[PDB]
């Protein structure tokens, strides 16, 4: 189990091959939303964080992010 | 006759390139024999000092050894003279790489065509010159006695009024820079005025050392195109032999 | 009057926006375009304030180096060679690909090289008799560059300090390979040796015929510059130093011969005739039969530097710039008058630009009402100021190099047989 | 007992090259279009018949290269 | 930092439709390789005519050159007195089975929206 | 009458912020800076934040710190820095089991894979992602995932300028976010 975000050889070429450039590519993805039609609960607000590019933090109003599904994964 | 035709003399400027098609094992041979060569011809001149009579026969002897051409005969020299321009054309194709193997290759090229040239008959020397695209000016005796005494008086190899019997070439001044360089030569308006053998030897020299380096460096766009798998292990192994 | 170097920005700006011949300076450095793209690839490197070191510099027009130096205000210039790239942007190349061409022949002469022959001025300074040392340096290098080689186009241009550099500008010269440039430079030496060698000429029993000229044009200034003004025989420790040049076995007989002498010109005569009886004793002896001459060859003659020649892509100080100490203009040099040039009465920054404001004063009241563009003013300011005879002396060798090139060119259409 | 692919490739393109133009200077025929240039209009192309895969040709698997 | 290379098809470049200094990136197939004055010459076949590039290789030697394959150059344009026009390769980069028409097609796509886009202003 | 630009409180609510813009080199060099805070540019009401380039590489500079190169997209030339990141504390390998020498025979084979993947000459195809910033009045992109592309056809290249233009059509010129509609 890693967790490298979020609330040994094999842990080190597991954390090596996460973050090399063979995994960050371009990829053809066939996804399915994870809530399905079916479930009913509109409940969201937006949220507020502190984004900070020019070592002046400024407050933003922000969405929730989108939870998506694999269906199937083609290189490209 | 295309034999006596395609290898006339003993000296050359190495400028037709072969034609012929050669085995595998003979080109490795060539190779490695020139390589051999050039290495005894530095050793040899390292060792002694140029000139004198026990470096000049130790360098026919190696010569003759490794089967090349430096005298000269009437009959059956074909096979040096040939086996000499193949083994001088691959060694160039061979050492075209960097700036220091370009330089000791044109050093013992320069050190073996001056033994060649030094161990030469006059009119063997007139006629190989006549052979080559060198062509020479000769002053008149008018202008001769004209300037005979800045002549003398600079002394390239000439003592006690020994301009006599001899003929002055005229040549510029970027010519001459071996005699030019430490005071050997008179120089008047851009033009050096310089005895026989001072001029046929020291010119000669500098003339081969300036087209030689200026083909090697035409060569050396040429191996970009070198990738065949045969003659690699051989261009590898006598880079760094 | 003292330079106070406080004052140097503002008549630096005042200078490069007025003053500095921009015009003539693209002429020289164009040579008529007959080469395409050959300003274009000219390298130059500027030395801002306190001390700051950019290289790799190339301008695109006459307006653009214009600007430029307006904008930045550089305290030195430099001109380097011609590159197969444009120097500014020599990334974008792959390696090895990006090589100098060409560059003009270069010479450099200074004061550093004669602390130990010179005594009338201390380390680094300069009084009027010791420019006649300069004098016979330009005038030996001159006549061997006219005579012995041939090359026509040359310009001296005076250091600022101490120095004189010389600007050989021809067609054939600028081509030259590093080689050839060194073999030249041994050719011009006759001085040499390290430090610790005391005795630094050594000339055989054959003379060359450039040694031989050399000596006789030295013979001229060698007297009133040695004997009269150095004095170089006035103390026990002048002759004694001189002594440790002449044969060990006349050594007692000098010093006596000096102690009965009484003058410099008494002593040279006694030396002289010293030399001259013992030359008839000489039998496979070290000393030569010249040791008057190499006496004369060790005290008279100039020192070139070969670092500075052999390279190809060296840089040296530009003419018309402006010292950062004392504050003078690298003016060039007349050769028709070398004898008169007093190098303490070349223009300094702050005297023109006196004479700038006096002249613009002098237009408030005599040239007015007039709409000229900014070239013509400042045609004007240079024209009036102390710098025109040293524009008119850059003029007149642009102008001889413009001949050059149309006598070329009509050759080549000679050649041609098309008119 | 020395071949290499280019030579081969060169010869073929040769022959159908020179077939090609002779047949195109002896018929009278305009330009030949490039065989992967789409075009709504009737277009003449020239290459040669091949097969797909390595069985006998048929009359549902023949491509022209 | 060089001026952009701006796509043009050869036989607008053989036109003389490019004014001097521009810097360009075309295309064509090889046909020759002068070693002593590295000189290479591109033709490009449209319709029934061609159209030659002459490109000088000075700054990118040394080289492999195969004759009869695509190539794509990238320099600046320069006019010459008697040899025409001649672009200073600084990258030249061998590709080739590239799919023209589609490059021809993608190439008047980006100047068809660079012109709607220029129409606004 | 001066565009307003849109409150940096509703900036997070565009979908565009928080994705990697493809754009033209011409337009990074051309949009206009946002008052409310440096370092966020603004494309017809779009705050972009991070772009994304692909072009040829044209000029190569090494510093003691970062990596400098010159992206060239056929539109314009921009230069991409990418920073050095520090081998320190290198892992140190032993001899350990059977499967355990595998798996490190395997990790240096990435690490020499990743390797070869990052070097970088003038002439090749590069890949930039990050965001942009000013310096000395002079726009670059600090670099924050980048590799060479192996592109030996002319594909990708082909599919990215026919592909941008259907993108901008579709999505950059558009009027704005639904901020409370």
């Amino acid at each position: 189990v890693l967790q490298f975000a979020g609330p040994e050889p094999m842990t080190m070429f597991l954390w090596t091959l996460c973050t090399s450039p063979s995994v960050l590519r371009p990829i053809v993805l066939s996804f399915e939303l994870e809530r399905k039609p079916s479930k009913i609960v509109p409940l969201e607000p937006p949220r507020l964080q502190r984004f900070q590019c020019g070592e002046l933090p400024f407050l933003t109003h922000v969405n929730p992010r989108l939870r998506l599904s694999c269906l199937s994964i083609r290189e490209s | 006759d295309q034999r006596n035709a395609s290898y006339p003399h003993c000296l050359q400027f190495y400028l037709q390139p072969p034609s012929e098609n050669i085995s595998l094992i003979e080109f490795e041979n060539l190779a490695i024999d020139r390589v051999k060569l050039l290495k005894s011809v530095e050793n040899l001149g390292v060792s002694y000092v140029k000139g004198t009579e026990q470096y000049q026969s130790k360098l026919e002897s190696e010569l003759r050894k490794l089967k090349f051409s430096y005298r000269e005969n009437l009959e059956d020299e074909y096979e040096p003279r040939r086996r000499d321009h193949i083994s001088h054309f691959i060694l160039r194709l061979a050492y075209c790489q960097s700036e220091e193997l370009r330089r000791w290759f044109i050093q013992q090229e320069m050190d073996l065509l001056r033994f060649r040239f030094s161990i030469l008959p006059k009119d063997k020397i007139q006629d190989f010159l006549k052979d080559s695209q060198l062509q020479f000016e000769a002053i008149s005796d008018e202008e001769k006695t004209l300037r005979e005494q800045e002549i003398v008086a600079s002394s390239p190899s000439l003592s006690g009024l020994k301009l006599g019997f001899e003929s002055i070439y005229k040549i510029p001044f970027a010519d001459a820079l071996d005699l030019f360089r430490g005071r050997k030569v008179y120089l008047e308006d851009g033009f050096a005025y310089v005895p026989l053998k001072d001029i046929v030897a020291i010119i000669l020299n500098e003339f081969r050392a300036k087209l030689s380096k200026a083909l090697a460096l035409t060569a050396r766009s040429l191996p970009a195109v070198q990738s065949d798998e045969r003659l690699q292990p051989l261009l590898n192994h006598l880079s760094h032999s | 009057e003292t330079f106070d170097p406080t004052e140097l920005p503002e008549l630096l700006k005042l200078y490069y926006r007025r003053l500095f011949p921009y015009s003539q300076y693209y002429r020289w450095l164009n040579y008529g375009g007959v080469i395409k793209n050959y300003f274009q690839h000219r390298e130059f490197s500027f030395t801002l304030k306190d001390d700051i070191y950019i290289r790799y510099q190339s301008f695109n027009n006459q307006s653009d180096l214009e600007k430029e130096m307006q904008k930045m205000n550089p305290y030195k210039i430099d001109i380097g060679a011609v590159y197969s790239h444009r120097p500014n942007q020599h990334n974008t190349v792959k390696l090895g690909a990006f090589q100098a061409q060409e560059k003009e022949l270069v010479f450099d002469i200074d004061m550093t090289d004669y602390d130990d022959v010179r005594r009338c001025c201390s380390s680094a300074d300069i009084c009027p008799k010791c420019w006649t040392l300069m004098t016979m340096a330009i005038r030996i290098i001159d006549r061997a560059l006219k005579e012995d080689f041939g090359f026509k186009h040359r310009l001296w241009v005076y250091s600022g300090r101490r120095g004189v550099h010389c600007w050989v500008c021809d067609e054939s010269v600028r081509k030259l390979s590093s080689a050839v440039r060194s073999g030249i430079v041994e050719y011009l030496s006759l001085v040499k040796g390290g430090q610790d060698v005391k005795k630094k000429v050594h000339l055989s029993e054959k003379i060359h015929p450039f040694i031989r000229k050399s000596i006789n044009i030295i013979k001229k200034y060698f007297e009133e510059y040695a004997l009269v003004n150095q004095d170089i025989l006035e103390n026990k420790e002048s002759w004694d130093k001189i002594l440790a040049l002449v044969p060990e076995t006349i050594h007692d007989e000098l010093q006596q011969s000096f102690q009965k002498s009484h003058n410099s010109l008494q002593r040279w005569e006694h030396l002289k005739k010293v030399a001259s009886r013992y030359q008839n004793n000489i039998k496979n002896d070290k000393y030569g039969p010249w040791l008057e001459w190499e006496i004369m060859l060790q005290y008279c003659f100039p020192r070139l530097d070969i670092n500075v020649s052999k390279g190809i892509n060296h840089l040296l100080k530009s003419p018309f710039s402006v010292h950062p100490k004392t504050g003078r203009i690298s003016v060039p040099i007349d050769l028709q008058k070398v004898d008169q040039f007093d190098p303490f009465t070349v223009p300094t920054i702050s005297f023109i630009c006196r004479e700038l404001d006096a002249i613009s004063t002098n237009e408030e009241e005599k040239e007015e009402n007039e709409a000229e563009s900014d070239v013509k003013h400042r045609t004007r300011d240079y024209k009036k100021t102390s710098l025109a005879p040293y524009v008119k002396v850059f003029e007149h060798f642009l102008e001889n190099l413009d001949k050059s090139r149309k006598g070329e060119l009509l050759k080549k259409s000679d050649l041609q047989k098309d008119f | 007992m020395f071949q290499k692919l280019p030579d081969i490739r060169e010869v073929l393109t040769c022959k159908i090259e020179e077939l090609g133009s002779e047949l195109k200077e002896h018929y009278k025929i305009e330009a030949f279009t490039p065989l992967l240039a789409p075009a709504q209009e009737p277009v003449t192309l020239l290459g040669q018949i091949g097969c797909d895969s390595n069985g006998k040709l048929n009359n549902k698997s023949v491509i022209l290269e | 930092l060089p001026k952009p290379g701006t796509y043009y098809l050869p036989w607008e470049v053989s036109a003389g439709q490019v004014p001097d200094g521009s810097t360009l990136r075309t295309f064509g197939r090889l046909c020759l390789y002068d070693m002593i004055q590295s000189r290479v010459t591109l033709m490009a076949q449209h319709g029934s005519d061609q159209h030659q590039v002459l490109v000088c290789t000075k700054l990118v030697e040394p080289f492999h050159a195969q004759v009869g394959s695509l190539y794509i150059v990238l320099g600046e344009l320069q006019h010459q007195q008697d040899r025409g026009s001649v672009v200073k390769a600084r990258v030249l980069t061998c590709v080739e089975g590239m799919n023209l028409p589609l490059l021809e097609q993608a190439i008047r796509e980006q100047r068809l929206y660079k012109q709607e886009r220029g129409g606004s202003q | 009458r001066c565009e307003e630009e849109t409150p940096s409180l509703l900036w997070g609510l565009d979908p565009v912020f928080l994705a990697f813009a493809k754009l033209y080199i011409r337009d990074i060099l051309d949009m206009k800076e946002s008052r409310q805070v440096p370092g966020v540019f603004l494309y017809n009401g779009h705050p972009i934040k991070q772009v994304d380039v692909l072009g040829t590489v044209i000029g190569v500079r090494e510093r003691d710190a970062f990596y400098s190169y010159g992206v060239d997209d056929s539109t314009g030339v921009i230069n991409c820095i990418c920073w050095k990141k520090l081998n320190t504390e290198s892992v140190s390998a032993a001899p350990s089991a059977a499967r355990e020498l595998s798996l490190t025979s395997q990790l240096k084979k990435l690490q020499e894979t990743i390797e070869q993947k990052t070097k970088i000459e003038i002439g090749d195809t590069i890949r930039v992602r990050g965001s942009i910033r000013t310096y000395r009045e002079e726009r670059e992109i600090h670099a924050t995932t980048y590799y060479k592309v192996d592109d030996p056809v002319w594909n990708i290249q082909i599919a990215r300028m026919l592909e941008l233009p259907t993108i901008y059509r579709k999505v950059y010129d558009q009027p704005f976010h639904s901020s409370a509609l």
